[PDB]
RNA sequence: ACCUCGAUGUCGACUCAUCUCAUCCUCGAGCUGAAGCAGGUUCGAAGGGUUCGGCUGUUCGCCGAUUAAAGAGAUACGUGAGUUGGGUUCAAACCGUCGUGAGACAGGUUGGUCCCUAUCUAUUGUGCCCGUAGGAAGAUUGAAGAGUGUUGCUUCUAGUACGAGAGGACCGAAGCGAGGACACCUCUUAUGCUCCAGUUGUAGCGCCAGCUGCACCGCUGGGUAGUAACGUGUCUAUUAGAUAAACGCUGAAAGCAUCUAAGUGUGAAACUAUCUCAAAGAUUAAUCUUCCCAUUUCGCAAGAAAGUAAGAGCCGUCAAAGACGAUGACGUUGAUAGGUUACAGGUGUAAGCAUAGUGAUAUGUUGAGCUGAGUAAUACUAAUUGCUCGAGGACU
RNA sequence: AGCGAAAUUCCUAGUCGGGUAAAUUCCGUCCCGCUUGAAUGGUGUAACCAUCUCUUGACUGUCUCGGCUAUAGACUCGGUG
RNA sequence: CAAGGAACUCUGCAAAUUAACCCCGUAAGUUAGCGAGAAGGGGUGCUUAUGUAAAAGUAAGCCGCAGUGAAGAACGAGGGG
């Protein structure tokens, strides 16, 4: 199962009605055909994958090493690059046409960086409870309190290892699976995908074949509003 | 919050070693030629030629 | 909390914005904090742009942002703005005023800046 | 590279309607809805006054309330929705785009209705 | 979401006035009160002319919720009142002349006994 | 009465759970006076779950309600450098009992003084400098880690079999469930106090009007971006391995039988991965790529001027980032932020004029007026013409 | 005399009726009154209580089910400490 | 803060509602004072004219979410000692 991949930026949240008396929020992801940075066939590389570059910037906004490798590899200066794994069928200078490599109904996975949240409380990302909201006693309403490990002569007289405490919360590249495909727009090279993507609107969105399913095409649910006067 | 002794001397300096003040990277002045500092006004007052700060 | 100084409030902030914009309209130079300069310049340039329509509707619209000073008052300030300040500013699409960053303040080491109005 | 954000509307050229009249939050309308149980399809002419008229192109939802057996039943519908027929009956005059005080209004106690 | 100890009137023509929840049927931390959900109720006020003892622990199905319910079709049916129907021993109601509308959210579960005689199904 | 009387706060309630299996179930299996369903004992066996009320100061204890399930033990009978204290280890007021009496009731109704500005180790994320060993910029990876390891109903298969019948399945497939995670807040909600609008008094803006202050911010209704949820989508699987309970195969000891003595397969909700994520200060610095470097002569050796050029940093704008650091883009050739205009979107016909109205006022001008964040042009303003570290294969 | 598990009952959560699906909380009910009980007075009483108990209509962040808007600390900066 | 309304516990403790004026109405018990402002209901904005010394008020009309319009106003009922 050669899992194909495509990059883009999520440039909108919408809602498109579907069949079975339900509506599904359908987001849009915009990108352009990228240029392959290289391929890896596992003999010494320890894995087989394909490094792809994207976010092409102008020449005067890039360092000498990377851009030099770009022109030596017949590539344009790009701002970012990443390796899509389990996929090596690339050829040199392949312009990425994702609407052909990906059909309209498979269940795919999407990787993205989340929205940063810095240093926040423990009720998020850990889902614990808080102190007394009311009832009129003292002034606590949200604290951790009990962090007991041992209180005695030799019970523990120490603390445990590993804390379920939020560090720099948010902005973590995570992959969520079971996202369906909705449609394509070849004019803008944009793809309409079921379900919103993580992080700020416009962040990196990687769409690949999922692992929960080998790719099951589902038909388009005809609910387009052609009802005019 | 409790302590059962006093602090040492070298570790105390190390804690105060992180208390170093900010540094200032100076810059040359083409408006007048005297000393100046980056992204700030000059000594004479000239700025983008526009002299704006009075010495007295 | 118990009775104490309420620190700084949005009403105080907008009143201070009005004070400085009226003062700079009166004279043409105000020293302040860079953050307050950025806060004030938006209303300042919006009002200057509004003054270029030259009608009594603008006279009514601008009245909620003018304060008096020792030299001039609200009426004198508004008349001067409509008579002489506005006709000069018809050749620039925004960016009417200029903020120049001075050194740190000598009381709390605060980044100071002087805001002036020059075409 | 560039995100014009006009693509938000350039993709909406599929889910649109032009039969919906432009009404307000104080007008009385009607809408026919199909009820298909694979045979003997019913038609419900849900009618009444609107309490909210607002939308952003795909957010064009509206709330309509009917009085049946004294019970006020209110239902919301998106403009871009299959199996509806928004037939306008009468337009009044309202000052806000979302009102909620008319649910206490009864006969001989409702507001004056514009012709 | 309605939690517990809530009082509501009757809709079907049974002959009761006020009823209150005595057991919410569901699961721990359900925290939801969607329509078509069976619940266990006790008639807080039953006039003697009715066929149900005042305080009789019986089974009800909620058809109106002042809290409301967000429809997933893209529409939204909202009730401004809480109402239910008393089901007699399988799914059928103890009332005959149904008064007031009934929602279609319970049609998916069947309940043709009530919906074959109700005023209207929404 | 061994150890603490120059203290080592003991019942709670609360959030958080952790450990064990001598387990309630989700597990698999053996056997059963197990016709079948429904069953019971035990075995391997802890990944996960094991509620909501009243009652007694009370986690003890009663039953109520369900679910497959409401299991037990240990953490100072867990946690007052985490909070009020309800009985109880401040007082008393009162009833009863008793003492000859000050008074005792470990009986009873009531009230009832919880302080700590975080030093060190673990610790949440980031940092000062340095190493990654000619310099610099990147790409990686997986020893070792974390989450995920939850789970019921209905329908079809199927009232089929069995059983005269009643009763009535074990397997599998689909939908619907519950809890939880992850994301977005396109829909809806609280909220969005220098936004708009209805809107009253008082006192200011020379007076009438139209503004202003206070009345929470005068109250009230909404609302740009945006926060969160009650807003809506997914998931708990499949597969390679392996023992475990049980069945074994050929098969001796014990000329057969016999899972065992060699291997063998069926093979547990469990285990390792497959799913997702960080990761080489991981000095086991692992692996690879790219860019840059070429001026004798001395000085404890290669600087006597070159002393990055590869770049990074000081500083400013930004920033959906965001205790300060912080990382990312821009640094004028710059759209990096702000502005002017336009747009999305929201508020809601602005003031005034005109008509009728003695006059509350109704209509036209007008879908007009307006706004802090969302979007587009635009160097209109600012980030300018600056400063610091920083090049030569030292060594195998 | 009066009242009786008491402003007081070891047996006791004694028992009965009801409110309560759930009620030693509330009331009345009987009584081997361990040790109730008339001048350390009783029974009941008309309003009221900066007393308590339970039921009731009304109000809910009281929890479900979390935060919101802004500051004040907090956090950097400078001065004292 | 939509919805539940005391389900959290000894847990109605800060928590909302009734408020100023005017018009009805008010139970039991009572020692005849009361209870009682019980409880429970309704109106307050502007203009015209009338009232008067004004005052509220009176009749007619007007609007919208309201009309002590902002800032100032009592929650109780029942049982027991």
């Amino acid at each position: 199962m050669e899992i194909r991949g495509i990059f883009g930026v999520k440039v909108g949240m919408s809602q498109v009605f579907t069949t079975n008396n339900e509506r599904l929020p359908i987001t849009v992801i915009y990108c352009e055909p990228n240029q392959v940075a290289g391929v890896k066939t596992e003999a010494k590389d320890k894995y087989s994958a394909t490094l792809l570059s994207f976010d092409t910037v102008e020449n005067k906004k890039l360092n000498k090493p990377q851009q030099g490798f770009f022109e030596k590899n017949n590539l344009k200066p790009t701002k970012h690059l990443q390796e899509i794994r389990n996929m090596t069928g690339f050829e040199m200078g392949q312009q990425i046409t994702p609407q052909n490599l990906f059909q309209v109904g498979e269940y795919v996975d999407v990787s993205a960086i989340s929205k940063g949240r810095g240093f926040t409380g423990a009720i998020k990302r850990w889902n614990f409870k808080i102190g007394p909201l009311g009832h009129g006693a003292g002034y606590p309403h949200r604290f951790q309190g009990s962090v007991q490990a041992g209180r005695g002569g030799a019970s523990a007289q120490r603390v445990f290892k590993g804390k379920k405490m939020s560090g720099h919360y948010g902005h973590e590249k995570v992959t969520v699976q079971n996202l369906r495909i909705v449609g394509f727009d070849e004019a803008n090279m944009l793809v309409l995908v079921s379900g919103a993507i993580a992080g700020p609107e416009g962040g990196v969105v990687l769409i690949r074949t999922a692992k929960k399913k080998p790719g099951v095409v589902k038909p388009i649910e005809l609910a387009v509003q052609t009802e005019k006067a | 919050a409790v302590q059962q002794r006093r602090s040492s001397k070298h570790r105390r300096d190390k804690r105060r070693s992180h208390d170093a003040l900010t540094a200032q990277a100076l810059s040359v002045c083409q408006k007048c030629g005297k000393k100046k500092l980056f992204h700030r006004v000059c000594s004479c007052g000239m700025y983008g030629d526009l002299r704006v700060k009075k010495a007295y | 909390s118990y009775i104490n100084k309420p620190g700084k409030t949005s009403a105080w902030r907008v009143m201070t914005v009005r004070q400085q914009v009226s003062a700079v309209l009166a004279y043409g130079k105000i020293e302040t904090t860079l953050k307050k300069a950025k806060n004030t310049q938006k209303r300042l340039d919006k009002l200057i742009t509004l003054a270029k329509v030259d009608n009594f509707n603008n006279r009514r619209q601008v009245k909620k942002w003018l304060l008096n000073t020792n030299l001039f008052d609200v009426d004198q300030l508004m008349d001067h703005l409509f008579s002489k300040v506005a006709p000069k500013y018809e050749k620039t699409p925004g960016g009417y005023s200029r903020v120049l960053k001075l050194g740190p303040r000598r009381g709390d080491a605060t980044e100071m800046a002087i805001l002036q109005l020059t075409d | 590279k560039i995100n014009k954000q006009a693509l938000i509307d350039l993709v909406e050229q599929k889910q649109l309607k032009a039969y919906v009249p432009e009404f307000s939050a104080g007008d009385e309308v009607n809408v026919a809805i199909k009820l298909k149980e694979k045979e003997k399809v019913r038609i419900q002419n849900f009618t009444g006054t609107v309490l909210r008229r607002r939308g952003k192109g795909i957010s064009e939802t509206f709330i309509v309330r009917k009085t049946t057996d004294g019970i006020p039943i209110e239902k919301n519908f998106q403009i871009h929705n299959p199996n509806i027929s928004i037939e306008l009956k009468r337009r009044g005059k309202v000052r806000r785009a979302y009102i909620s005080y008319m649910r206490e209004r009864s006969g001989k106690a409702a507001k004056i209705k514009e012709r | 979401m309605v939690s517990f100890m809530t009082r509501l009137n009757v809709a079907d023509n049974t002959g009761a006035k006020q009823v209150g929840i005595i057991k919410v049927l569901g699961s721990t931390r359900k925290r939801y009160a969607f329509l078509g959900d069976v619940v266990v109720v006790s008639v807080k006020d039953a006039i003697p002319s009715g066929m149900v003892k005042k305080g009789q622990v019986l089974r009800a199905v909620i058809v109106r919720t002042k809290k409301g319910q967000q429809r997933k079709d893209g529409t939204h049916l909202k009730f401004d009142d809480n109402a239910c129907v008393l089901i007699k021993e399988d799914k059928s109601p103890r009332g005959t002349r149904i008064f007031g509308p009934v929602a279609r959210e319970l049609r998916e579960r069947g309940y043709n006994k009530i919906l074959s005689l109700a005023v209207e199904v929404v």
